[PDB]
């Protein structure tokens, strides 16, 4: 069965119908004003009205700012793009820092385009060129159509096809008992292989046999396909239909990322507007989430000023555990959250707060009953006391190694002695830092 | 007699992580000594790795230089064994000149997850004795020999073209996957290795196959998840699995692989075996790299990380900021820290015996006493380096068991950092720069 | 281009200047040697 | 087509190069060659 | 008007450096061992891919069962150079449309009795909506990739 | 003759049968306590059991650290790889630093493969090829020592055809390897026309068929590099090889595992044997802290070569740490992984013996009173400076018509070519004019 992450319990923001926040719901506990704020941001995103509105989830390490940013992805659901990142992803060696931001600004916007696929496929039982009873004057014979017999596990039928098909039926080495297909929107015929019925006609033959198709000879579905605008940007920047020397050379060579021009973005914006206006394509604007935003350079921050203002851009979520740090890529310049004051002016900051001990105990209980672990009430009370002495990501994290220790020591649930044994085996940052300072001459 | 390529390295004696079934570590077993607290902790994370139930876990093995941090890791790697991935890197292996520090870590993570697969097959495998055809479409036969049988196949129209385009001859050994029809020469049969007397620029002789000629079976493969990412990066991407040309794989591919591998795992077609990523000397990572680990430890399919580090409260690379271990606090509370403890004389004598057991060396108990003092007045890893040189002086001296006189000889030949530093200061201005 | 004083070196550079093999030359010139074999008779087809 | 050997239901995979009988496995190859 | 057309005298390699001085030639006997001691030999691929000791055991070339590659196609692609790359690529362009049809209309049970993978099932680059087969099959998406 | 290089006189360590140093032997003098230690290192390398074990030669400029490391290579001889590198070679533009270390660690391990080289050469008397129209080719060869018929396989004949060979050409066939060379037309046909565009060569005066037992030396790095990028296979003759430039690339540890598993297969079959060698790192202080932190895996690795480091820096800053002073320019955490052989300054009484050993190597005859003076000026300056004057002094002596160095030649050269400490006075006097 599926393995469990650091966030698998986060199922949503768990808001009331009025948009207020419950003490503990949808796998979250506390942070009520920040969950209420993310409620407003979920309405902001779900409205599709806005571009480049941005929020910064500020607050100390292990206060749930990454959890709330993922809770938003659950409240939106998988139908709209949520594009996660860390500030450190921008440090590509193939492409400039500002262009990696622009790609993530283009991954966070999805087309949702619907089209019919219609195809004729089956084992070909005959090719029967149908002559007309008279040729036209001066010709020995003339064919109005080729009959092709096709079959599948549901049945057989003849198709009547344009005489120009017959060249394609000897370009492909078609012969009766092959299985073939024909795109009804294009009229090109393709060969899949000998049908599996004939796999016993030799002890060996140099072709993979294809299982006899099922469903009717003529097939239809409408299918709704999702592409981000970054998929369109890439497919136009590096074509895949490789029947030319430039494309083969460009496909044998290393598949290097490239600094896509403002012009391609322009031409794609000019075409998807056509297909949204024609009611072919829905647009689903979404979210770009950057965790660890304090890793961006002052060059990257001074690019986000254009990017967050641009009338195309997604909603953007930032997170930062940093205090009054220096802005990366300058020696002196300190700024709150590690983010420049002129970018920090452009973002709606959401304050995230330290947990009180009684919330930590409730979070640890939710982790236990989602990691699959049963724990005694006195052990949980001790584990929340460890949380009080340390941090949430230490105290939560002792649960599994306490479960291994309990299992090995013949018990199907955590008890007091396991939590104090694991705490003796494994240190946290605050206890290890004391051990370093007491030994600093030996390291 | 014959020396294998793999031979006596700095950790060769550890052949596990010596634990009883209750995860109680023995004073000395499986080639490991002492570290009883850190070896319980290593055993507990070794069971966490074997369960695989959870993702993005991490451990930091901290402690002084020469106290077994790489030894616990390279021991745990063998208690885990093969069959589960254990990628080991030094922290400075990720500073590539063709991909970012976050790609080189992403590839290091993805190489530590094993997708197991069942695959059903049939392969024919043997010496082709002769090929025969009619002459007009063509129909023909060919004969296969293996150590147990000589047998003949009726073969189709495209097979005759494939054999004649591939230029097979009598006495070649071949394999074909019948379901795919693809031919493959392995070489010429060893009983045939004389019927030509100058050999074409590549040919190779193989012993003729044995057992059943058309083996029909399912096989299990383990594919590390990174290969599934690389194979999809460009049309012939699999060459980069060896050339290393894996230049920054597009994120749209990796999320498609996660979706497909999760779909296979629900259908039961594959099973995801979580491995370990061991980043030895993790303090070498940049702040931009540690801040990437902060999210990589949250994927629903990250490995278990292990790290080791010698650093005190020390500067994080690429910053002026000082932190425990040279690692940022925002990673250090995701980490769960195991602390190794310096050796007693008792443990130090035990380990120097286990190096002599491994190096195949006899020493006097007077020599172990003097060596243990040296390895306790100066770093353990210097005394571990004296004993090989003591064996080589003892051989040159025509001895057999090394004596105190041979230890004191090597101790006069080869210095440690303290005697080297002191005699350097006694001539200081003759060296360059300070 | 490189000149050399040797009958075999002349053959190696002549063959290179002719285009190194019919396979490699057709592969660049026509896109694959199968597309060269087709090109010669796509001359006669209606919908090549 | 099925294995020459009377007790075997499996399809023909090949034939014996010595005796000419249709066959399906090493087991049927031994059984055939030990009665032809 | 036309460019100024120039032809420098051809670069002169002595008969000696041509006969004795080329490492591709004077070292050819040693170069055979670099080709023989290679895991890309079809023999070694088979010995790793199908003749393992353990049920679970760590084999390279395992991916050659899930890409459509023969061990001799892996060997040829590693040892015949860019010509074998180009022709194998052209054959993979042909095969991509064949794979796309089966991949986008076949949906019963699983590849066998609801278990096992099948050949080609590591080639996921066709599954993208915008891959050239799916794009060619879908005349609206074709027009967005102009 | 070979050119006289800066180390060309050192021919070994010059140890006695007990491993003690002779006072002057094998072109070394003095320096005994390091020479005796290098005796132990030569016995270590010759013993093959060890992997990744390492040595640091530490001491001032002009004290024999490069000379003793080359003396180790001379005591081993050509059969065991010795790979020289400067630490400054690590800074590539095409691959990461921590790859160049791994390439050089893989260059210092040799396979040692035996095969009988088998050459056929002569005028071709006939070519006759024997399915219908192909089987194998009989060829006839002739020389002024006799005639043979060979039985070439069709994959050889494909090369005779590609070489444009016909009856009456002179051919060299290498029967192990299918190296086929046309060598021009046999000059018995040098009148087929009066003037034709073929070189004509005399019928070979040698044997038609030569056997030699030969030994191939091939490093693991040759196996890695010759496999990791798709081979050329494009012996000119194929313009596809023009477009794709053969750049270096980061060969992955995913391939090196298979190369180890294949080398194990061939040395277990006894087709090859292994000669673990030395990697020698001159200027080790020139490595970045990232590279030193990679050696904390590479020196531990159970395959690695023996490693010799050499340094002359004092308590300087570790390259790329921007702050951290450490002995020999090496991090203490690596300085604790190496056996340190300290090296010592020369007295005037050693320097005279060096200048004499240089003189009799460099082709000089020297009068004792000039040699006294090269001794004296060595005491005022450095050993390297005195040695450097010998050829200049000889070259003036030759022009002045004396076949030996005498006082006025060396005393003139001393005033004509300044040493470092003499120039360091001039740059302090004329300071504001530079
Ligand atoms: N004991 C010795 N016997 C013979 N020659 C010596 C000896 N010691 C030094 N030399 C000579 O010193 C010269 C310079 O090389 P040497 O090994 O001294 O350089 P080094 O200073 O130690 O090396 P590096 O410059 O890398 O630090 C060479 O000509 C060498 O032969
Ligand atoms: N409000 C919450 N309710 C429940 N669990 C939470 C909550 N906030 C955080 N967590 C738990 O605490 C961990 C640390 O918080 P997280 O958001 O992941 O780190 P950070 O605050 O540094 O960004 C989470 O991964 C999750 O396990
Ligand atoms: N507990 C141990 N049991 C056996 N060998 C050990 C143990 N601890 C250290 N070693 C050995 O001692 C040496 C130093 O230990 P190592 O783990 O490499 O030090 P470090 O943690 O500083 O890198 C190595 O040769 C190692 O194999
Ligand atoms: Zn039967």
């Amino acid at each position: 069965t599926q393995r469990i992450a650091s966030h698998s319990h986060v199922k949503g923001l768990g808001l009331d119908e009025s948009g207020l926040a419950k003490q503990a719901a949808s796998g979250l506990v506390g942070q009520e004003n920040a969950r209420e704020a993310c409620g407003v941001i979920v309405e902001l995103i779900k409205s599709k009205k806005m571009a480049g509105r941005a929020v910064l989830l500020a607050g100390p390490p292990g206060t749930g700012k990454t959890a709330l940013a993922l809770a938003i992805a659950q409240e939106l659901g998988s139908k709209v793009p949520f594009c996660p990142m860390v500030g450190s992803e921008v440090y590509s060696t193939e492409i400039k820092k500002t262009e990696v931001l622009m790609e993530n600004f283009r991954r966070a916007i999805g087309l949702r385009i619907k089209e019919t696929k219609e195809v004729y496929e089956g084992e070909v039982t005959e090719l029967t060129p149908c002559e007309t009873e008279n040729p036209m004057g001066g010709y020995g014979k003339t064919i109005s159509h080729v009959i092709i017999g096709l079959k599948t596990a549901k049945g057989t039928k003849q198709l009547k096809l344009d005489p120009s098909i017959f060249e394609s039926l000897q370009k492909e080495r078609v012969e009766a008992g092959d299985v073939i297909y024909i795109e009804a929107n294009s009229g090109a015929v393709k060969r899949q292989g000998r049908c599996d019925t004939y796999a016993t006609e030799f002890d060996l033959e140099a072709e993979e046999y294809v299982p006899l198709p099922k469903g009717d000879v003529h097939k239809k579905k409408e299918i709704i396909q999702d592409v981000t605008l970054h998929d369109l940007d890439v497919a136009n920047a590096r074509p895949q239909g490789g029947q030319d020397i430039l494309s083969m050379m460009g496909q044998l060579m290393k598949p290097k990322k490239t600094e896509i021009t403002d012009k391609l973005r322009g031409e794609i914006n000019k075409v998807v507007n056509k297909y949204i206006d024609q009611g072919i394509a829905e647009l689903v604007p979404g979210v770009l989430f950057v965790d660890e935003v304090h890793m961006l350079d002052i060059e990257c921050f001074t690019y986000l000023h254009r990017a967050l203002e641009s009338s195309i851009a997604p909603i953007v979520i930032f997170a930062s555990n940093r205090g009054n740090c220096v802005i990366r890529g300058t020696e002196d310049i300190t700024s709150p959250h590690g983010i420049p004051l002129d970018l920090l002016d452009r973002v709606m900051i959401i304050r995230t707060m330290l947990y009180t001990p009684q919330e930590m105990k409730q979070i640890i209980k939710i982790r236990a009953q989602t990691e699959g672990i049963n724990i005694s009430e006195e052990a949980l009370n001790h584990l929340g006391e460890i949380g009080t002495k340390t941090t949430l990501r230490y105290s939560v994290q002792l649960l599994t190694p306490a479960n291994l220790l309990a299992k090995i020591n013949g018990k199907d649930s955590i008890e007091k002695e396991h939590v104090e044994e694991i705490s003796e085996l494994f240190y946290d940052a605050k206890s290890s830092a004391k051990i370093l300072a007491d030994q600093q001459d030996k390291y | 007699d014959v020396t294998r390529i793999e031979r006596i390295g700095a950790h060769s004696h550890i052949r596990g992580l010596g634990l009883d079934d209750a995860l109680e570590p023995r004073q000395a077993s499986q080639g490991m000594v002492g570290q009883l607290a850190a070896r319980r902790a290593a055993g507990v994370v070794l069971e966490m790795i074997r369960e695989g139930k959870i993702a993005g876990r991490a451990v930091l093995i901290a402690g002084q230089p020469g106290t077994g941090k790489t030894a616990i890791a390279m021991g745990m790697a063998q208690a885990l064994g093969p069959d589960t991935p254990f990628t080991a890197i030094a922290g400075s292996e990720i500073f590539s000149l063709e991909m970012s520090k976050t790609e080189a870590l992403t590839q290091a993570f993805r190489r530590s997850i094993g997708v197991r697969i069942k695959e059903e097959t049939e392969i024919i495998e043997g010496e082709v004795v002769e090929i025969q055809i009619d002459r007009p479409s063509k129909v023909g036969k060919l004969t296969l020999k293996t150590t147990e049988m000589e047998t003949i196949y009726d073969l189709g129209t495209k097979m005759i073209e494939s054999l004649t385009k591939d230029k097979v001859q009598a006495g070649d050994v071949i394999t074909i996957d019948k379901a795919t029809g693809k031919i493959s020469k392995l070489g010429r049969s060893f009983t045939r290795a004389r019927d030509y007397d100058a050999m074409g620029s590549q040919t190779k002789f193989v012993q003729c196959p044995d057992g059943e000629l058309q083996k029909r079976k399912e096989v299990v493969h383990t594919v590390s998840l990174h290969e599934i990412d690389v194979i999809n990066s460009r049309t012939q991407g699999f060459l980069a699995l060896f050339s290393g040309d894996t230049g920054e794989i597009k994120s749209e591919v990796r999320e498609q692989i996660n979706a497909k591998v999760a779909e296979w795992r629900e259908e039961g077609k594959a099973e995801i075996i979580p491995g370990v990523l061991f980043i030895d000397e993790v303090h070498m990572l940049d702040i931009e790299s540690f801040s990437f680990l902060n999210r990589a430890l949250e994927s629903d399919m990250a490995p278990v990380l292990i790290m080791a580090t010698n650093r005190g409260i020390t500067r994080i690379r690429g910053t002026s900021y000082q932190s425990p271990h040279g690692i940022p606090i925002d990673l250090l509370d995701r980490l769960l820290i195991v602390s190794t403890t310096p050796y007693s004389e008792k443990d130090t004598k035990q380990i120097l015996r286990i190096r002599c057991e491994e190096e195949d060396v006899e020493m006097s108990e007077d020599a172990y006493t003097v060596l243990t003092r040296i390895g306790l007045e100066t770093s353990l890893r210097y005394a571990i380096q004296l004993i090989t040189a003591a064996s080589l002086v003892c051989r040159k001296r025509k001895g057999t068991e090394v004596q105190v006189d041979d230890i004191k000889r090597v101790y006069s030949l080869f210095l440690d950092e303290s005697r080297s530093t002191q005699y350097m200061k006694e001539y200081q201005d003759a060296f360059l720069f300070n | 281009d490189s000149y050399c004083n040797d009958r075999s070196a002349e053959y190696e550079r002549r063959v290179l200047k002719e285009g190194g093999s019919l396979a490699a030359k057709q592969c660049l010139l026509n896109g694959a040697p199968e597309l060269a074999a087709d090109w010669l008779n796509r001359r006669s087809q209606f919908f090549p | 087509p099925r294995c020459s050997v009377p007790g075997c239901p499996h399809p023909r995979r090949y034939a014996c190069s010595r005796t000419g009988q249709a066959l399906c496995s090493l087991q049927c190859y031994r059984i055939n060659l030990q009665m032809r | 008007w036309s460019p100024f057309h120039i032809s420098l005298k051809p670069y002169h390699i002595s008969k000696f450096i041509y006969r004795h001085g080329q490492i591709r030639v004077f070292n050819h006997s040693r170069d055979r061992w670099l080709r023989v001691l290679s895991p890309f030999a079809p023999d070694y691929i088979q010995r790793s891919l199908f003749h393992r000791k353990g049920i679970n055991e760590e084999s390279c070339f395992s991916f050659l069962r899930f890409i459509d590659i023969s061990p001799a196609e892996m060997a040829n692609l590693m040892l015949q150079g860019l010509l074998a790359r180009w022709l194998a690529l052209f054959l993979s362009l042909k095969a991509s449309y064949r794979l796309h049809q089966l991949r986008s209309w076949g949906a019963p049970e699983g590849e066998s009795h609801q278990r096992y993978l099948r050949n080609k099932d590591f080639l996921l680059g066709v599954n993208f909506p915008l891959s050239f087969p799916n794009l060619c099959s879908c005349p609206l998406l074709k027009s967005l990739v102009f």
